[PDB]
């Protein structure tokens, strides 16, 4: 389940779909469980909202087309990518992941507007 | 060259957050009917893999006192049992005038349990009849605003109403494995001589924790887990006295306890069909209820744990003292067995000390040395306080044995004075809490959050 | 949430991920609150449903294969898209979204099943 | 409902949006027709993982890049396709869909990681 | 009063056989079989499906 935990982020790039595909367990014994088998089925969700919304359909390695303000790390890439593990990166860079949602929501709307700039062209 | 930010699906994350927890049981007790007892009935069937997954390069926070698994575990097992008595009669017509026993033999020269006769409503609503019975001592009351020794009363009638525990559930601590819903981790601590708060370097994850037994005991945790190297002492912080202190033990000392008088079931019935269960005539001759222990294994155990102290303590040396007084639930060693509910006076177990001599204990040069312990015996459990107390243990028949290890000892540093450099350690009371934290130390819960972000060298296509 | 409830068509464009967006809320009390969070999650798949088998992955402006039968309006595009709005257009074109979505459906499974003519041929 | 049943491969190879729509009935009595509630939503997100993960975001007719390993059927197309209906096909090639689950896995991850060979190009 | 003890019917419930549709949820499909002579075990030759019972 978590083989890529500690380890650096090039080296934890894959096993990322056995991290994906963990979301199912279980049997009823009345309300608690069956609160328990909403489950992360309401986070699955969110995480499928998220990323859709994002022009991401389906989980992937999904880049974008906003560009890295570098004010969010000041890192290089290399010394990032082949050093740094994600938890005190994503412990850090929680300063800046909501606006980056912002931005993420805006450009793919933008990008989905300019579609019907070429889709009504044809 | 220029940077593009890019989402990452799939990541390992974490975040210490509540979460409710499945129940999962093994494999002994699925050969049972169904509801005897929960285990084989509600919680899910357990499967012995995965084991627990090593993890290459972690490093994870372990506050222990602080793991809210205990109170969703103290609700869960509050909420479970007070479910379980809910279709067994509620007693209530018990709270009767007792009118009994003859002179007591020889003024206590004997290990003494009381006769009692009371009247009861029968089949028959208005047409009630005489009947007859017996309670061990601690389940009367005398009734009389006088100093008059003729009437009796249960020991309820001023607290809150009862239930009898049904004859078809069964008390032995099946194992009860916990495993959180999908979309979180179980993480296993693993740091050998992990105290209980900081860190933890070696850390695993398991898709659901090995068995816990939750065996209800004050004193001692009985039929425990064992620490896999050493002795170590726990506590949330040692310089209050008032904090409880766990002692957990690598090398098990064996208890054995039984209540040899011969005790016989009776089935007295009360109103329309339910039954009520009473102790009838004890045939053979009445002996004392005891528990056993090894001298020599107790002698070394509570001296490594002096040793242990010390660790903390080596300014000072290691006394052991007797309880810290208070009511029979308070002081006494109390654990379940085989139905019944034994009370032990524990002095015979904490009177010892160690100076940091060691002394040549082992091996054992004659075994036959073994310390007692006189055990008294009740049926009406104020089980927990507060709660819808007292439930009614039903007497066993013939002679019971729970020969079972001790693996845990939770004490208390004296509420003393006067600099003593020899400091005192009392046995504590026991928060169930506190029970169940003991054998729940090694586990925590994280929520995971699979969605990522980081740079990239990308541009997507328009 | 409804910034673009009554503007016109055009106007309410955008501003569509945000109402889309909206659907979580809550925490439980016993099973009326937990039939309360079966909520909307049965018709958000039902929506992913009817969206996923017209070919639109991830929700979008997304247009289709099928021609306008003028039959359905019989209004210009640009007088609508202009100056109406969402909701009598809704109550108006209410008496064709049935025949609507079979055709969507139709039409998207003869074009996915001519994928083989092409990703066969290859 | 299941129009196909029965009836050889390639007239089953319509009518299967039918077959994928159907997932929705109910309204609440108690625990256990709330049980009932969350229904297939746990078996229809359960395919959406395995479909998903396997780049086929939204169902269709998805070939993969995994080569068909003649072991598992040993019989021409021709005769599998035109002949063959789909139930005791189950029955037999059961014995190879796991290792089958895990094959579409690593191909897709694989391609996937590809997609950051060819993007980071451009 | 030998046995357990009792309750009454109340007088607003009817015990008149109401009929019931069986129906299983969404995701699982009710097979009919429709052999004339089906004895109880076996094959069915002739099968259908509904949505309830
Ligand atoms: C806990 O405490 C409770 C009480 O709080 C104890 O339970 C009670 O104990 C009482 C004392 O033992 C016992 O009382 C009995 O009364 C019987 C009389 O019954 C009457 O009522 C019934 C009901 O309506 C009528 O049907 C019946 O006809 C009577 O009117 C006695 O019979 C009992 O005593 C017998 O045993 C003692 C020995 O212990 C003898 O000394 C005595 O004589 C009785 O034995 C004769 O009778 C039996 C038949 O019962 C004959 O089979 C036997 O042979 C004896 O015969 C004599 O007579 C013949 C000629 O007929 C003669 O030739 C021969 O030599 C004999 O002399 C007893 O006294 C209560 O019933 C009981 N409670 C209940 C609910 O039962 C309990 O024990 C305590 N427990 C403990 C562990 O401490
Ligand atoms: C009720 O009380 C009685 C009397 O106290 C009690 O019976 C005794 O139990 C002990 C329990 O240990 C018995 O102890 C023996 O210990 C020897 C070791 O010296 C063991 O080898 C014995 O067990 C094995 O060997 C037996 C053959 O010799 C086998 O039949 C047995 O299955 C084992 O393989 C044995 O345990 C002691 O012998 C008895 N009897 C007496 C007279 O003491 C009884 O157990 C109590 N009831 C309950 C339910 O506990």
């Amino acid at each position: 389940f978590l083989g890529a935990a500690g380890s650096t982020m090039g080296a934890a790039s894959m096993t990322l779909t056995v991290q994906a595909r963990n979301l199912l367990s279980g049997t009823v014994w009345g309300i608690k469980q069956l609160q328990a088998r909403v489950l992360a089925v309401e986070r699955y969700l969110r995480d499928q909202q998220l990323l859709g919304i994002w022009g991401c359909s389906g989980k992937l390695i999904c880049c974008t087309n906003v560009p890295w303000n570098s004010s969010w790390s000041n890192r290089n890439l290399s010394e990032i990518w082949d050093n740094m593990t994600w938890l005190q990166w994503d412990k850090e860079i929680s300063n800046y992941t909501q606006i980056i949602y912002g931005l993420l929501e805006e450009s793919q709307n933008q990008q989905e507007k300019n579609e019907q700039d070429l889709l009504a062209l044809d | 060259e220029n940077l593009w930010v890019t989402v990452y699906y799939g990541v390992p994350v974490w975040k210490e957050a509540k979460t409710t927890l499945f129940c999962a049981s093994d494999a002994r007790a699925y050969e049972k009917e169904v509801h005897n007892v929960w285990a084989t009935h509600a919680c899910v069937p357990t499967d012995p893999s995965p084991q627990e997954l090593v993890l290459g390069n972690v490093t994870e926070n372990f506050n222990m006192w602080k793991n809210d698994m205990v109170d969703q575990m103290h609700e869960d097992i509050i909420s479970l049992w007070d479910q379980s008595l809910k279709p067994c009669v509620k007693l209530t017509p018990l709270c009767v005038t007792l009118i009994c026993s003859n002179a007591t033999v020889k003024n206590g020269t004997v290990e003494e349990m009381k006769n009692c006769s009371f009247n009861t409503t029968t089949e028959i609503r208005d047409k009630e009849k005489k009947e007859y019975a017996l309670f061990y001592k601690p389940d009367i009351v005398p009734l009389s605003e006088t100093n008059n020794t003729s009437e009796y009363r249960l020991i309820n009638c001023n607290t809150s109403a009862c239930t009898q525990a049904c004859p078809k559930v069964t008390f032995e601590p099946i194992p009860i494995h916990y495993c959180a819903p999908a979309g979180y981790a179980i993480l296993k601590c693993n740091d050998e001589t992990f105290n209980g708060t900081g860190p933890c370097s070696n850390v695993s994850t398991v898709q659901c924790t090995h068995g816990i037994r939750p065996v209800v005991s004050t004193q001692l945790l009985l039929n425990g887990s064992l620490a896999e190297k050493e002795i170590v002492i726990r506590s949330e912080n040692l310089t209050n006295n008032a904090k409880i202190i766990i002692v957990h033990l690598h090398t098990p000392v064996e208890i054995v306890c039984t209540r040899p008088n011969n005790n016989t079931r009776k089935s007295v019935r009360i109103g329309p069909g339910q039954t009520f269960y009473a102790t009838g005539d004890i045939i053979g001759d009445i002996k004392q209820a005891h528990c056993n222990i090894s001298e020599e294994k107790w002698n070394d155990t509570l001296q490594k744990v002096g040793i242990e102290l010390q660790k903390h303590f080596p300014n000072k040396t290691i006394k052991y003292n007797q309880s810290a007084g208070g009511d029979m639930e308070i002081t006494t060693h109390s654990f379940n067995c085989g139905g019944e509910f034994f009370y032990c006076n524990t002095s015979n177990l904490f009177n010892g000390t160690y100076n940091g001599t060691y002394i040549s204990t082992n091996s054992s040069a004659n075994s036959t040395s073994t310390i007692t312990l006189q055990c008294r015996i009740k049926q009406i459990i104020n089980m927990w306080q507060g709660v819808g107390r007292c439930m009614y243990a039903p007497p066993i028949a013939g002679n019971i044995t729970c020969r079972s290890n001790i693996t845990g000892l939770l004490l208390t540093r004296d509420g003393g004075t006067n600099s003593n450099e020899t400091e005192t350690f009392r046995p504590a009371g026991g928060d169930m809490r506190d029970n169940w934290r003991s054998e729940l130390y090694k586990y925590k819960v994280v929520k995971i959050e699979p969605l990522g972000v980081a740079p990239t060298r990308c541009k997507r296509r328009v």
